[PDB]
Protein backbone atom coordinates (compact mmCIF):
# COMPACT_ATOMS: atom_id res chain seq x y z
CA UNK A 1 0.00 0.00 0.00
CA UNK A 2 3.03 2.24 -0.51
CA UNK A 3 2.04 5.10 -2.82
CA UNK A 4 3.73 8.23 -4.15
CA UNK A 5 1.36 11.17 -3.74
CA UNK A 6 3.52 13.96 -5.19
CA UNK A 7 6.47 14.02 -7.62
CA UNK A 8 6.72 17.67 -8.65
CA UNK A 9 9.51 19.70 -10.26
CA UNK A 10 9.61 23.47 -10.75
CA UNK A 11 11.40 25.27 -13.58
CA UNK A 12 11.32 28.49 -15.55
CA UNK A 13 9.89 28.67 -19.06
CA UNK A 14 13.31 29.26 -20.63
CA UNK A 15 14.90 26.18 -19.06
CA UNK A 16 11.88 24.01 -19.89
CA UNK A 17 12.02 25.19 -23.50
CA UNK A 18 15.73 24.33 -23.54
CA UNK A 19 15.01 20.83 -22.25
CA UNK A 20 11.87 20.37 -24.38
CA UNK A 21 13.72 21.06 -27.67
CA UNK A 22 12.29 24.57 -27.85
CA UNK A 23 8.66 23.48 -27.49
CA UNK A 24 6.41 25.35 -25.05
CA UNK A 25 4.90 24.00 -21.80
CA UNK A 26 1.58 22.33 -22.75
CA UNK A 27 2.98 19.46 -24.85
CA UNK A 28 5.99 17.16 -24.62
CA UNK A 29 8.39 17.05 -27.55
CA UNK A 30 9.26 13.46 -28.56
CA UNK A 31 12.94 14.38 -29.02
CA UNK A 32 13.11 16.08 -25.61
CA UNK A 33 14.14 14.77 -22.21
CA UNK A 34 10.55 14.38 -20.96
CA UNK A 35 9.65 11.77 -23.61
CA UNK A 36 10.18 8.03 -23.24
CA UNK A 37 8.71 7.58 -19.75
CA UNK A 38 6.73 4.36 -19.51
CA UNK A 39 2.98 4.93 -19.74
CA UNK A 40 0.82 2.98 -17.29
CA UNK A 41 -2.28 5.07 -18.08
CA UNK A 42 -2.08 7.82 -20.69
CA UNK A 43 0.65 10.44 -20.54
CA UNK A 44 3.07 9.66 -17.68
CA UNK A 45 4.50 13.19 -17.49
CA UNK A 46 2.48 16.41 -17.62
CA UNK A 47 3.64 20.03 -17.68
CA UNK A 48 1.85 23.30 -16.95
CA UNK A 49 2.83 26.97 -17.13
CA UNK A 50 1.83 29.87 -14.89
CA UNK A 51 3.41 33.29 -14.27
CA UNK A 52 6.63 32.30 -16.03
CA UNK A 53 7.00 29.11 -13.96
CA UNK A 54 6.66 25.60 -15.38
CA UNK A 55 5.52 22.71 -13.18
CA UNK A 56 6.41 19.20 -14.37
CA UNK A 57 4.74 16.30 -12.58
CA UNK A 58 4.20 12.58 -13.02
CA UNK A 59 0.58 11.68 -13.70
CA UNK A 60 -1.73 10.36 -11.00
CA UNK A 61 -1.57 6.67 -11.94
CA UNK A 62 1.97 6.69 -13.39
CA UNK A 63 3.84 7.45 -10.14
CA UNK A 64 5.81 4.24 -9.80
CA UNK A 65 9.43 4.17 -8.66
CA UNK A 66 10.78 3.67 -12.19
CA UNK A 67 9.12 6.82 -13.54
CA UNK A 68 10.38 8.90 -10.61
CA UNK A 69 13.93 7.57 -10.98
CA UNK A 70 13.94 8.09 -14.75
CA UNK A 71 12.58 11.63 -14.41
CA UNK A 72 15.21 12.55 -11.81
CA UNK A 73 17.99 10.98 -13.89
CA UNK A 74 16.92 12.74 -17.08
CA UNK A 75 16.60 16.06 -15.26
CA UNK A 76 20.11 15.68 -13.83
CA UNK A 77 21.61 14.68 -17.18
CA UNK A 78 19.86 17.51 -19.03
CA UNK A 79 20.91 20.06 -16.40
CA UNK A 80 24.55 18.96 -16.51
CA UNK A 81 24.62 18.82 -20.32
CA UNK A 82 22.98 22.24 -20.71
CA UNK A 83 24.82 23.86 -17.77
CA UNK A 84 21.57 24.25 -15.84
CA UNK A 85 21.57 24.29 -12.04
CA UNK A 86 19.57 21.48 -10.40
CA UNK A 87 19.17 23.10 -7.00
CA UNK A 88 18.13 20.89 -4.10
CA UNK B 1 35.69 36.38 -15.35
CA UNK B 2 35.41 35.61 -11.61
CA UNK B 3 38.09 33.68 -9.76
CA UNK B 4 37.43 30.00 -9.00
CA UNK B 5 34.85 29.45 -6.28
CA UNK B 6 33.17 32.84 -6.83
CA UNK B 7 29.77 33.07 -8.54
CA UNK B 8 29.56 36.16 -10.73
CA UNK B 9 28.93 36.61 -14.45
CA UNK B 10 30.64 34.19 -16.81
CA UNK B 11 31.80 31.97 -13.95
CA UNK B 12 33.48 28.80 -15.18
CA UNK B 13 34.82 26.97 -12.09
CA UNK B 14 31.77 26.79 -9.83
CA UNK B 15 31.06 23.34 -8.36
CA UNK B 16 28.50 21.39 -10.37
CA UNK B 17 28.06 18.11 -8.44
CA UNK B 18 27.94 19.59 -4.92
CA UNK B 19 25.95 22.22 -3.07
CA UNK B 20 28.14 25.31 -2.85
CA UNK B 21 28.24 28.83 -1.45
CA UNK B 22 30.20 31.51 -3.29
CA UNK B 23 33.47 32.38 -1.58
CA UNK B 24 33.39 35.77 0.19
CA UNK B 25 34.56 38.62 -2.02
CA UNK B 26 34.96 41.30 0.65
CA UNK B 27 34.99 41.57 4.42
CA UNK B 28 32.35 43.77 6.04
CA UNK B 29 32.40 46.11 9.03
CA UNK B 30 35.14 48.72 9.34
CA UNK B 31 37.67 46.87 7.17
CA UNK B 32 39.39 49.13 4.64
CA UNK B 33 39.94 48.11 1.00
CA UNK B 34 43.26 46.27 1.27
CA UNK B 35 42.17 44.68 4.56
CA UNK B 36 38.68 44.11 3.12
CA UNK B 37 39.97 41.75 0.42
CA UNK B 38 39.49 38.02 0.95
CA UNK B 39 41.92 35.19 0.16
CA UNK B 40 40.92 31.56 0.71
CA UNK B 41 43.71 29.21 1.79
CA UNK B 42 43.06 25.47 1.61
CA UNK B 43 44.49 23.01 4.15
CA UNK B 44 43.55 19.68 2.61
CA UNK B 45 44.44 16.01 2.52
CA UNK B 46 44.84 14.13 -0.76
CA UNK B 47 41.35 12.60 -0.38
CA UNK B 48 39.52 15.90 0.12
CA UNK B 49 38.31 15.84 -3.49
CA UNK B 50 38.05 13.34 -6.34
CA UNK B 51 38.54 13.97 -10.05
CA UNK C 1 16.90 26.65 -11.72
CA UNK C 2 15.37 23.17 -11.58
CA UNK C 3 14.04 22.30 -8.12
CA UNK C 4 11.90 19.58 -6.58
CA UNK C 5 9.01 20.93 -4.52
CA UNK C 6 7.36 17.67 -3.40
CA UNK C 7 8.64 14.10 -3.03
CA UNK C 8 6.03 12.46 -0.80
CA UNK C 9 5.25 8.80 -0.12
CA UNK C 10 2.28 7.36 1.76
CA UNK C 11 2.02 4.01 3.53
CA UNK C 12 0.44 2.44 6.62
CA UNK C 13 1.90 2.37 10.12
CA UNK C 14 2.42 -1.39 9.96
CA UNK C 15 4.22 -1.15 6.62
CA UNK C 16 6.38 1.74 7.85
CA UNK C 17 7.30 -0.20 10.99
CA UNK C 18 8.23 -3.14 8.76
CA UNK C 19 10.45 -0.83 6.70
CA UNK C 20 11.79 1.06 9.75
CA UNK C 21 12.82 -2.06 11.73
CA UNK C 22 9.74 -1.87 13.96
CA UNK C 23 10.32 1.70 15.15
CA UNK C 24 7.42 4.15 15.27
CA UNK C 25 6.86 6.89 12.71
CA UNK C 26 8.63 9.89 14.40
CA UNK C 27 12.01 8.14 14.34
CA UNK C 28 14.31 6.94 11.55
CA UNK C 29 16.16 3.80 12.59
CA UNK C 30 19.85 3.98 11.58
CA UNK C 31 19.71 0.28 10.65
CA UNK C 32 16.43 0.57 8.73
CA UNK C 33 15.58 1.13 5.09
CA UNK C 34 15.25 4.93 5.41
CA UNK C 35 18.72 5.62 6.84
CA UNK C 36 21.88 6.29 4.87
CA UNK C 37 20.76 9.09 2.56
CA UNK C 38 22.84 12.17 1.85
CA UNK C 39 22.48 14.84 4.54
CA UNK C 40 22.73 18.29 2.94
CA UNK C 41 20.81 20.43 5.47
CA UNK C 42 20.02 18.01 8.29
CA UNK C 43 17.85 14.89 8.24
CA UNK C 44 17.24 13.89 4.59
CA UNK C 45 14.05 11.95 5.46
CA UNK C 46 11.18 13.03 7.71
CA UNK C 47 8.26 10.75 8.58
CA UNK C 48 4.98 11.62 10.28
CA UNK C 49 1.92 9.66 11.40
CA UNK C 50 -1.74 10.65 11.22
CA UNK C 51 -4.95 8.59 11.36
CA UNK C 52 -3.05 5.34 10.93
CA UNK C 53 -1.23 6.61 7.82
CA UNK C 54 2.50 7.36 7.62
CA UNK C 55 3.84 10.08 5.32
CA UNK C 56 7.53 9.98 4.36
CA UNK C 57 9.07 13.01 2.67
CA UNK C 58 12.48 14.37 1.76
CA UNK C 59 13.42 17.49 3.71
CA UNK C 60 13.20 20.93 2.14
CA UNK C 61 16.89 21.40 1.29
CA UNK C 62 17.75 17.71 0.71
CA UNK C 63 15.70 17.20 -2.48
CA UNK C 64 18.43 16.47 -5.00
CA UNK C 65 18.17 13.79 -7.68
CA UNK C 66 20.35 11.37 -5.70
CA UNK C 67 18.16 11.41 -2.59
CA UNK C 68 14.94 10.98 -4.59
CA UNK C 69 16.39 8.16 -6.69
CA UNK C 70 17.83 6.36 -3.67
CA UNK C 71 14.58 6.71 -1.71
CA UNK C 72 12.58 5.27 -4.61
CA UNK C 73 15.07 2.42 -5.04
CA UNK C 74 15.06 1.58 -1.32
CA UNK C 75 11.26 1.69 -1.20
CA UNK C 76 11.04 -0.68 -4.17
CA UNK C 77 13.61 -3.09 -2.75
CA UNK C 78 12.00 -3.12 0.71
CA UNK C 79 8.52 -3.61 -0.74
CA UNK C 80 9.71 -6.50 -2.91
CA UNK C 81 11.72 -8.14 -0.12
CA UNK C 82 8.92 -7.88 2.46
CA UNK C 83 6.08 -8.61 -0.01
CA UNK C 84 4.56 -5.15 0.45
CA UNK C 85 2.42 -3.99 -2.46
CA UNK C 86 3.70 -0.80 -4.10
CA UNK C 87 0.34 0.11 -5.62
CA UNK C 88 1.42 3.45 -7.12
Amino acid sequence: AITCTACTFTMTDAEFAILNEGVAAPTIDPRGSFAGLQSLSGAPITASASAGTTTVVVAASNRNDANIRTLAQRLRRAAQANRITFTA
Amino acid sequence: IPTPGVSGAGALHLPTQDVFTSLPTAFTGANTGLAAQVITTLMCHSDWAVM
